RNA sequence: GGUUUUGCGCGAGUGUUUGGGUGUAAAACCCGCACGCGUAAUGAAAGUGAACGUAGGUGAGAGCUUCGGCGCAUCAUCGACC
């Protein structure tokens, strides 16, 4: 688009960064990660972490999963396996839920730092309505 | 424990209260003693006081005499907590990497390369001891040249618990960028020595490894430049 | 930074130092900022009517 | 945190800013090299900085900022 | 200050909050080792001339 | 005291070594393809 | 008034259930190198 | 909703602050007349009637007349020394006689009393 | 009093401001117990009560890829259960 809806300068800081890597980088995976920014909130539902790990079940583990959304803890999942989770938000249990498996809790930021392709990511959205 | 009130004052805004302090740091790794019993714990404190005082630094020239000073205090330490001392400011820069922004990230860098330079003038003695070469090349292999993502420090028992530190890909990207200046500096370049012959092949099977199994692409291209660089014996 | 210097009635640091919060380090939203004070604002009004 | 001081001091208020209808925003702040108020010139969001200003004695004097 | 530490801990219900950005500094986002190499090679300057 | 050039700067410099590298091997190339382009048209 | 005291019963299960929910979220709540120590 | 004349019965709470200054106004007026004395009487535990708060208890409106004497506080005492007494309610529980009866025990035990004149 | 959309906070929880504590006093700060909506449904009702399959397969599908292959959301079909 020409300009995020979101009034965070933060979340600005971020479309600057991603408008960048998709431009002087051929990344799908920026290009999706822009355009999902760019997003409204009930476009980008939360994920949980249940949701998560059945989708880390297979061979996929030791891939950083990358949702932009706020991660959200299941009650229902009772155990939490280990794992790479970077996104906008965490909820403050989700976080020491994956801290206390011993996980790693990443911000988008960070993760640019790290994988400015995105490889070895494993995109995940949310529950659409 | 160990008392060492000086890190405070390391960390203080004041330059002289700074110097004092770095004074006082400099008596404590003379203390052989003290030093034989230095911690991974106290190691680990002793570099973050001195991360923050160079991050308090703050002109060119005093910034490049104070990378010098904490690169030299090497020779100081005792040959029983090198290791140590080395290990603990791999693991407080991986801790600390992603948290500098650029215009003290210069400053950064060049204590990296200083330090690096350091350890490879302190592999001195077969003119290199073998020892010293082991030793420097372990560290080598754990935090900058690593297979794997993460350093295990501390071992686990009931009396300890654990610290996970994963490894920057910046301080990867740094270290395969002035490996190959910081051997032409120190002299492992000449080709008459046949020691330093198979310490330059050591390092650059361990970077080749490197660029065949690591999946950061950033890093595999730079690995592969590092190893194109015409100072190499190979490419030449 | 991790530290900050007290300074004395004179002006003078004294020569003790005390840690910052972490809420020196918390984010800055200006936007949030806006909208808790036009509600602060408006609400310490009081009422007018004809 | 200079982008986000620079997104403060530009989209919400500036106390050095002086705009006009003239097309192009002035910088009030006695240290700023430029008359505008700009990203490349602003002395509050440009940690690193420089300036040169005349003294009342007729001296010339140039003036570093460091993060 | 050591009261601030200590009512900002005992405010109940609340945390001081994780910001969505770790390194605030866009210029080191972006002028970084990392980002620089990873990056393509340019299409153009910044001004680009007049061709016709 | 001479104040060393920034790692960053040295990073810079030589990249922009291969970049006139690259480009001066390409602007030759072209001035070679022009001119059979000029013959066979 | 079976039909009557199950709707109450029915009423009053979901209060309890609430509260229970309430008491279990409390007790999942409940389940040196650091900088306000080292430069303390 | 609006089909009488809500515009003629309509009443607002601007005077929210004042009347909370008032009251505590007041009770600091009480404390100021029974200075020694708190401000409010001892009230027994009691127990919610309804199946949907069975197990929640909470305060009554005077002691029995058994836990009282239970207790040993004397009845026509008991209200001048500031406890409550219910004559209406039964015990109906040794359960519920026995909380009355320690919490009557453990006013006694934190309680002061002067010897009149 | 309803409803759609944007932003914001928290998030299977959320809402201090009925009230109480506090105060530089209609401000600001604080919260003990409830309550409101939601987090399992269906049947007229008695009441019952959500896993046979990586919560199922097949095919697409954004995206990642050691180029061998992994596969978000969602859709169509064949399933499973209450
Ligand atoms: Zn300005």
């Amino acid at each position: 688009r020409k300009a995020p809806k979101s009034d965070n300068v933060y979340l600005k800081l971020l479309v600057k960064l991603y408008r960048f890597l998709a431009r002087r980088t051929e990344a799908p995976f920026n290009k999706v990660v822009l355009r999902r920014l760019f997003m409204s909130r009930i476009n980008r539902p939360p994920v949980s972490l249940s949701r998560i790990a059945r989708n880390l079940k297979n061979g996929n583990e030791k891939k950083t999963v990358v949702v932009v959304a706020t991660v959200t803890d299941d009650n229902r999942l009772l155990q939490v396996p280990k794992m790479e989770v970077a996104a906008l938000r965490f909820t403050a249990k989700a976080r020491a839920r994956i801290e206390a498996a011993g996980g790693r809790t990443l911000t988008l930021d960070q993760l640019a730092l790290e994988k400015p392709t995105g490889a070895n990511t494993l995109l995940l959205r949310g529950p659409k309505n | 424990e160990k008392s060492m009130p000086f890190i405070k004052h390391l960390a203080s805004s004041d330059r002289k209260v700074r110097t004092a302090a770095l004074n006082s740091l400099h008596a404590f790794l003379s203390a052989r003693q003290v030093a034989s019993a230095l911690t991974t714990l106290d190691v680990l404190k002793l570099w973050k006081g001195l991360f923050y005082a160079l991050w308090m630094c703050d002109r060119a020239i005093p910034q490049q005499n104070l990378c010098n000073e904490l690169a030299d205090l090497i020779w100081q330490l005792p040959r029983e907590s090198v290791a140590t001392w080395l290990r603990g400011f791999w693991a407080t820069m991986a801790r600390e990497w992603t948290g500098i922004d650029v215009l003290r990230m210069e400053k950064f860098l060049l204590l990296v390369r200083r330090v690096l330079g350091a350890s490879f003038k302190w592999m001195k003695k077969g003119a290199w001891d073998q020892s010293k070469v082991d030793e420097v090349l372990g560290l080598l292999a754990e935090w900058p040249f690593s297979l794997a993502e993460e350093v295990r420090i501390t071992q686990s028992s009931e009396k300890g618990g654990e610290i996970v530190q994963k490894i920057p890909v910046g301080m990867r990207l740094h270290v395969l960028d002035i490996w190959v200046d910081e051997v032409e500096r120190v002299g492992l370049l000449n080709e008459d020595e046949e020691e330093a012959r198979m310490i330059v092949q050591r390092i650059s099977d361990m970077v080749d490894a490197l660029e065949q199994t690591t999946k950061s692409p950033a890093v595999r291209t730079r690995s592969k430049d590092s190893l194109g660089d015409d100072r190499l014996p190979a490419n030449r | 930074r991790p530290t900050v210097t007290v300074f004395g009635a004179d002006g003078k640091p004294t020569g003790a130092t005390e840690v910052l919060p972490k809420v020196f380090s918390a984010p800055i939203r200006p936007d949030i900022v806006k909208h808790v004070h036009t509600g602060m604002a408006k609400n310490k009004r009081q009422p007018y009517a004809v | 945190s200079d982008e986000i001081v620079w997104q403060i001091i530009n989209q919400q208020f500036c106390a050095f800013k002086l705009k006009t209808t003239k097309g192009q925003n002035f910088c009030r702040n006695e240290y700023s090299v430029s008359g505008l108020c700009n990203r490349q010139s602003c002395p509050l969001a440009n940690s690193r900085y420089a300036t040169v200003r005349q003294s009342p004695k007729g001296t010339i004097y140039l003036y570093i900022k460091t993060i | 200050i050591k009261q601030l530490d200590a009512v900002y801990e005992s405010k109940k219900g609340f945390f001081l909050p994780a910001n969505i950005v770790s390194q605030a500094d866009l210029s080191r986002l972006i002028n970084s080792t990392e980002i620089q190499s990873v990056l393509r090679a340019p299409k153009g300057e910044a001004r680009t001339k007049r061709a016709c | 005291n001479d104040i060393l050039v920034p790692e960053t700067l040295l990073k810079k410099r030589k990249s922009q070594e291969k970049a006139r590298a690259e480009r001066a091997a390409a602007l030759e190339k072209r001035k070679q393809a022009n001119k059979e382009k000029r013959q066979v048209i | 008034n079976k039909i009557r005291a199950e709707l109450r019963k029915a009423k009053a299960a979901r209060h309890h259930a609430r509260m229970e929910q309430q008491r279990d979220l409390l007790a999942r709540k409940r389940q040196d190198l650091d900088t306000r120590e080292l430069f303390a | 909703h609006f089909r009488k004349h809500w515009q003629r019965r309509v009443r607002c709470h601007f005077d929210q602050p004042g009347k909370k200054v008032t009251r505590r106004l007041a009770r600091r007026a009480k404390a100021a007349a029974l200075a020694p004395r708190p401000v409010d009487k001892l009230r027994p535990i009691v127990r919610c009637p309804t199946v949907k708060y069975n197990r929640r208890t909470r305060l009554g409106r005077g002691f029995t007349l058994e836990e009282l004497k239970a207790a040993g506080i004397p009845r026509l005492l008991a209200p001048t020394i500031g406890i409550a007494v219910d004559h209406r309610r039964k015990n109906l529980s040794e359960e519920s006689l026995a909380a009355n009866v320690q919490r009557l025990k453990d006013y006694k035990a934190r309680l002061i009393l002067f010897p009149r004149k």
